[PDB]
């Protein structure tokens, strides 16, 4: 089985950035890419963006891309994203999801809480 | 960019009798490939968000027969005959042909 | 197998009122204390309060004894907590857990998110 | 109202390193029977809290043996002989003798 395990619940002020790690197992994580959506308040699941482990390439939805910065460490398969100059409008669960390819999200992590 | 619609919003349904949720995307999403990639999640209480159909039709592996989705260009349903349980939770179409991915509002199933 | 399966993540204006539902499945229901704790990132988590199945009886925490109502239906085994009067402070995963005898907290819902 | 006040509030132990920690009630807390209703509790990233010890020493049932619980009176504490990557996460230790019952503030141990 594989697994994508996240950081645990942050607690945010204001302005201040959140940085949530996935890690993965149970797969080549470096052959699959690595997505993060969110589970906002009316606004029900949206993408965030995404990051190749392989390649450390990545792509960000407009909506989040002058606050948000994915990585990874494949020494480590794990992937980050950071949200920075945070508001109550963030105030949602952080999800990273694997994408298989004939689809999308086959794979989820647990989810991270972030308010 | 493609705004996704679903219809009902609320979906009360009574369990053992069929159920029905609408999508339609605000223009044709089916990839220069041809293929579709119009998908169905469902998020139960509290868990991630998990995979049923994909290629309007085709079920995930472990997705029960209940489930399945039909639809094309722009329009799409999914098909829950005999609502069980355990198929309460949030249900979302989302598109996967047009850059950036997009989801809908989502449709709440309870009995 | 025991399990106590809590309703789904609920968004709320401040003001308004939530309740939340724990069905206990896999054992004799009314034979257990069931609790409800939350889990708001601010501090840990804290005792909301906890209800008897058998009689109806209910201790609330002083902090929410004002807002707060448990109650349970033994026909369809399952627990209840409305939170009225709802403030930003309360954004937070609410879990129902069932005492076990020599411990506390044996078997925990999943959690609902409220927001 | 019981105050349960634990220290470190962040422990950053080097995996396999052994870790502890601290907990001390403001009052003796062993209810009108003879049980001290002291319990410690892990809250893995994102999953419900999960009981680890009860009875101040008695593991409960599948915890690893690397966990243990000792104290009496106002002073009690956690311990993990060698810490692994899954027990990352905040532990709380908590008194159920006492009406209300009280959690501490919890310790967040990190790789």
């Amino acid at each position: 089985q594989v697994q994508l395990v996240q950081s645990g619940a942050e607690v945010k002020k204001p302005g201040a950035s959140v940085k949530v790690s996935c890690k993965a197992s149970g797969y080549t994580f470096t052959s699959y890419w690595m997505h993060w959506v969110r589970q906002a308040p009316g606004q029900g699941l949206e993408w965030m963006g995404n990051i190749y482990p392989g390649s450390g390439g990545t792509n960000y939805a407009e909506k989040f891309k002058n606050r948000v910065t994915m990585t990874r460490d494949t020494s480590i398969s794990t992937a980050y994203m950071e949200l920075s100059r945070l508001r109550s409008d963030d105030t949602a669960v952080y999800y990273c999801a694997r994408s298989g390819g004939p689809y999308f999200f086959d794979y989820w992590g647990q989810g991270t809480l972030v308010t | 960019d493609i705004v996704m619609t679903q219809s009902p919003l609320s979906l009360p349904v009574t369990p053992g009798e069929p159920a029905s949720i609408s999508c339609r995307s605000s223009q044709n999403i089916v990839h220069n490939n041809g293929i579709t990639y119009l998908e169905w999640y469902l998020q139960k209480p509290g868990q991630s968000p998990q995979l049923l159909i994909y290629k309007v039709s085709d079920r995930f592996s472990g997705v029960p027969d209940r489930f399945s989705g039909s639809g094309s260009g722009t329009d799409f349903t999914l098909k829950i005959s005999r609502v069980e349980a355990e198929d309460v939770g949030v249900y979302y179409c989302f598109q996967g042909s047009h850059i950036p991915p997009t989801f809908g509002q989502g449709t709440k199933v309870e009995i």
